[PDB]
């Protein structure tokens, strides 16, 4: 689908989850398995302005 | 004057001989109604009778000129017995065909080098420049008689269709009659005048002529080409109107509508419509294809 | 060293407009003057391209060359926040355009008026009664292709005039009309009349073409005349065993080193000039590209 | 704020360069054939008006006799025949330092970068050219045209029937149309050159060559200073904040 | 800021290779990757210009225009230490190319691929089984004239292979062997043979120039006749007399109507791809050159 639909980049205080989610994340991102996904590159991988 | 050497370096090296002609605005008053636009796109062509037929189409640019030292030539600058024709347009709705003839030119080219000549088709005086580098009666008539023959056939075809329909009428266009007169069923007065004017109207730019010349199958099948000349000769008649009706509503209009397939419709005031058929031999298609396209 | 301009909107725009304008974030648009605070009319390209007027593309190239270009950074309900282009600084860039061409690494980019589609690149602001008109940025080869197409159309729409329809059905709409790309074909908007501006460019082209035709060497014409009949090639596939008789009429004199050396020398001096008569657009060198992000690093 | 400008050092013989010249005139360099370590043979535009033939009175008051200059460019009459003299006039930039010596002379200019002096923490300077033989090509053909960021000074050198003459042009629009507007400007002088074109052969057809000197800070304009030499009364346009970026000679016709 | 990057070699270099690199320290290289550290095959121009396959010149041009240029700084037993080139920074050059070519102050450096022999231009690395190929740098009018003379030589050699009688090779050699710039006399040997097969460097520029020069007058007469109006620039009319008469005599009706669009379009593509070539690719200026130290301060 489109990149940013429900993606809110506000700096929520996220929870730390022990499980691993990166198993075949690139290919699943390529096909479109889960909708409303954004890729954030490293230079824009920061806490947003409030 | 620059147009002559422009032609001699670009078109005079494509066409052998040229005669350089200057037209006064009074001669221009013949073609164009109520307008004085500059004459760049004007297409001169030749047309020669009784041997064979051909046209060669070229622009010589025209500009108004003060350069004659003689005050009288103030104005625009652009086998004898035959025709030349200038087709003049602008961005707006104005198309004119002017006819220059010979034996004004070969006599006129005799010595600002200038000489006055006369028009035969539309009589006025024209002026011919000569640069230092430099069977009668049937000949004009043909473009008349040819087209008028078509009119006769078209008129006869109307009669045949009336002979189909027991010689009365039928109304094909929703136009309310102006009133329910008792003194209206002498409309024999109207239809006679159709055969008055249709036979006395002949011009190269008739509606059916443009109907003969079709660029596409589909869009001319979807399009109608109309002309309305007024009854009995009051004023200037209009030809070549496009329909991309109100004509039946208003009086003084014997409307004539032609499709590209040659089908015609004579519309009277009151919305009465008579269908007419066209007959064109391949000679006639060759002529109209030559001049018009 | 600080590039930042805020544009103050006169009256607040609706949510429907703010949604699509925030969708348009990160795209190039031209600005009129170098001031901190700008009026909204100079911000849009629509001043040079009104709806009512005849479309004139080369004059829009003239307009877009003068107007210092900016990148939309933040869309707010009363404010359009832009950074600008110093020629010697590096800044990120994003591509999200409807006639869509995927960009290549180390392929230079050019800026053009929106030839392709009137509604597709532009958004009107009826709350403030203007239109913001996004320009078209393309990779350079297809940009030069579209430029050649528009110039040849400005010629041939004059040439056809009226009389042959067989010219009209193919010439006006086949090469000049469609821009092909890999697995794609996109239309062009064609002016109903070929209007002004392009014709002065054609004048300068005609000046250079006459001066170049004065100085032509013969030995290259000999190479062509020999190879088109004696052999066959893919470059020569335009030319069958038939030769234009033009080259036979120019081909009567012998060959000589001293004349062709000087002829080639002057043609070298004149082909340097054609790069500036051809280019007409700002160049952006691409140093990095992100296909997943549609966000390149131009220069 | 930018990187300090790349200076260039030059050793000219002092008889072909006046000490009196103001700090900031642009200088042009000529290439000698066999020796060029010794005499650089740099020209100033006022010297170029003498080597090409009330500016004339000042150009004769500063420079007297010319045959040294004629010795420095011996083939000038052969170069104007072939249009090869523009291939030797290279642009170098405005003047900064002039260390005085009897036989030699030490010229230090600015090849590229923002114009400045070097002794103190970088005191700036300005670049000056006289208002005659100078044509603003923005007031020449004049909705509202947009106000650009930056303005360009071009140089043209044109072989008219009275020999070659140089001109400096100030515009701000673009490089791709300054060529076309410069053809529109030199149209009537071109109309006066094709009297005796037809006997002469192919190499003469070139009318001139255009380079782009640099980009000065626009939206300001210029001023009108003068020369303070003894008899001078010579008006000179001066411009600040200049950034030199000499270009190649692009041909016009 | 700190932009010096190192390529790491797979195997140890031999001593002959070490001294060969010490001969050619301060010269220019093509750098395939913007990030410096990656395998040795990137820094070579051998992928485009190889001993194995016959190279067409425009491939090397398109490759050099895209890829960045780098300057070697240090050679050590397992490492090559390079400096990237970015505009706005000053650097050093030594002219360790082989064919000595005099560098003047304030001259225009141009980077053009070598037309000389391969053994003259490259170094082979037997240790890592690769080839590094150095792009030539030569002054701009000299490089113009080099292209002129090799192109004219290709035309004359192909004509004399077509027809032996018309072209005299001694008249070719006496003129094109000598290159004079500013009292310095350099004798440059031309390509050895054209052969029946595709020749070493040229024959692609030559055929492009040839199709261009044959299409030029046929296109130009059509354009000049198409252009005529009121508002056209007046000098065009003055140049209408300038065309030779037989070039003026050509009728447009002979070449067919859509073929006008074909010949014009092909000619325009060849013009636009051809013109930027003669500006001679990447370019730089040098402030001061030192002959006895052989060191150029470039930027």
């Amino acid at each position: 689908m489109a990149s940013n639909e429900g993606v809110e980049n506000r700096p929520f205080p996220y929870l730390t989850v022990d499980a691993d989610l990166l198993s075949n994340l690139r290919q699943s991102a390529a096909e479109g398995l889960f909708h409303s996904f954004d890729l954030l590159v490293g230079k824009d991988a920061r806490e947003a302005g409030i | 004057m620059d147009v002559h050497i422009d032609n001699q370096v670009l078109s005079g090296l494509g066409t052998p001989l040229l005669v350089h002609l200057f037209v006064p605005d009074t001669v221009m008053a013949e073609l164009c109604p109520n307008r004085v636009p500059n004459c760049e796109g004007a297409w001169c062509q030749t047309l020669f009778s009784d041997r064979t037929g051909l046209t060669r189409v070229c622009r010589v640019f025209a500009a108004r000129g003060m350069l004659p030292g003689r005050p009288s030539h103030r104005g625009t600058f652009t086998n004898p017995f035959h025709v030349a024709a200038l087709r003049f347009y602008d961005e707006g709705g104005l198309v004119g065909e002017l006819q220059i003839y010979y034996l004004s030119l070969f006599e006129g080219a005799k010595r600002a080098l200038v000489r006055g000549i006369a028009h035969i088709f539309s009589p006025h005086a024209l002026y011919v420049v000569t640069y230092p580098e430099l069977s009668i009666l049937g000949a004009p008539e043909r473009e008349f008689r040819f087209l008028i023959s078509v009119a006769l056939r078209i008129s006869a075809s109307f009669r045949e269709k009336l002979a189909m329909q027991a010689w009365t009428a039928q109304q094909e266009i929703p136009v309310v009659i102006p009133t329910s007169y008792s003194r209206i069923y002498k409309n024999s007065d109207l239809i006679r005048e159709a055969f008055f004017t249709v036979q006395t109207r002949v011009s190269w730019e008739s509606c059916w002529v443009k109907a003969t010349i079709s660029n596409a199958p589909k869009t001319p099948d979807a399009c109608l080409w109309i002309d309305s000349h007024p009854l009995y000769e009051e004023g200037a008649s209009a030809w070549g109107k496009v329909i991309d009706v109100a004509l039946g509503t208003d009086g003084h209009c014997v409307h004539l509508a032609t499709t590209s397939d040659g089908q015609a419709f004579l519309v009277l005031p009151g919305g009465f419509v008579i269908k007419g058929q066209l007959a064109l031999t391949p000679e006639e298609r060759g002529y109209i294809l030559a001049r018009h396209g | 060293m600080d590039l930042k301009v805020v544009v103050s909107l006169s009256s607040r725009l609706y949510t429907d407009e703010i949604a699509k304008m925030q969708q348009r974030i990160g795209c190039i648009l031209p600005l009129a003057s170098t001031h901190g605070t700008q009026n909204v009319q100079g911000l849009g390209l629509g001043q040079v391209y009104s709806l009512e007027t005849v479309p004139d593309y080369v004059s829009m190239y003239n307009y877009l060359s003068d107007c210092t270009l900016a990148v939309l950074d933040e869309v707010s309900v009363d404010s359009l926040i832009l950074t600008k282009i110093v020629p010697g600084q590096t800044y990120a860039i994003k591509n999200k355009y409807q006639p869509f061409f995927q960009w290549h690494g180390t392929g230079s980019l050019s800026v053009m008026p929106p030839v392709f589609g009137r509604e597709h690149a532009t958004v009107k602001l009826e709350s403030n009664d203007v239109d913001i008109v996004f320009p078209m940025v393309l990779p350079t080869p297809i940009a030069e292709e579209v430029l050649q197409k528009i110039l040849l159309f400005n010629v041939y729409s004059r040439v056809v005039m009226q009389a042959p329809g067989n010219a009209d059905m193919l010439d006006v709409h086949m090469h000049l009309g469609s821009v092909s790309y890999l697995g794609h074909h996109y239309e062009l908007a064609l002016p109903e009349v070929p209007g002004p501006l392009g014709l002065a460019l054609l004048d300068n082209l005609s000046l250079y073409f006459c001066i170049m035709v004065t100085l032509l060497p013969r030995a290259s014409m000999r190479l062509v005349r020999g190879l088109i009949r004696h052999e066959h090639h893919d470059l020569l596939n335009l030319f069958q065993e038939m030769v234009p008789d033009e080259i036979a009429r120019i081909d009567l004199d012998d060959l000589s080193v001293a004349d062709d050396l000087s002829r080639m020398r002057v043609m070298m001096t004149y082909l340097q000039s054609l790069a500036s008569l051809f280019n007409l657009g700002p160049r952006l060198a691409t140093a990095a590209y992100s296909q997943e992000t549609l966000t390149a690093t131009c220069w | 704020g930018w990187r300090p400008p790349v200076f260039g050092d030059f050793l000219i013989h002092a008889s072909s360069f006046n000490n009196a010249e103001a700090t900031g005139t642009p200088l042009f360099q000529f290439k000698q054939s066999d020796p060029f370590s010794g005499v650089d043979a740099v020209f100033t535009p006022l010297s170029l008006f003498i080597l090409m033939n009330g500016l004339t009175r000042m150009a004769n008051l500063l420079y007297d006799s010319p045959a040294t200059l004629a010795d420095l460019v011996p083939d000038f009459g052969r170069l104007v025949a072939d249009r090869r003299f523009h291939n030797f006039i290279t642009p170098v930039g405005p003047l900064v330092e002039n260390i005085k010596s009897t036989y030699l002379n030490k010229i230090t200019t600015v090849v590229h970068g923002p114009v400045v002096s070097k002794a103190i923490p970088r005191s700036t300077v300005k670049v000056t050219v006289p208002q005659e033989a100078f044509v603003d090509l923005d007031a020449w053909l004049s909705g509202l045209q947009p106000c650009p960021a930056d303005a360009r000074l071009y140089v043209a050198l044109t072989y008219e029937e009275a020999g070659p003459r140089f001109t400096f042009f100030q515009s701000s629009r673009g490089h791709c149309q300054i060529m076309n507007i410069l053809r529109i400007y030199y149209s009537p002088s071109i109309m006066h050159r094709y009297a005796v074109v037809q006997p002469l052969h192919i190499e003469e057809l070139t009318f001139g060559a255009v380079a782009c000197l640099g980009t000065f800070s626009a939206t300001d304009g210029w001023r009108r200073s003068a020369f303070n030499y003894r008899g001078s009364s010579l008006p000179v346009v001066e411009i600040d904040s200049f950034y030199s970026n000499v270009s190649d000679w692009e041909v016009i016709l």
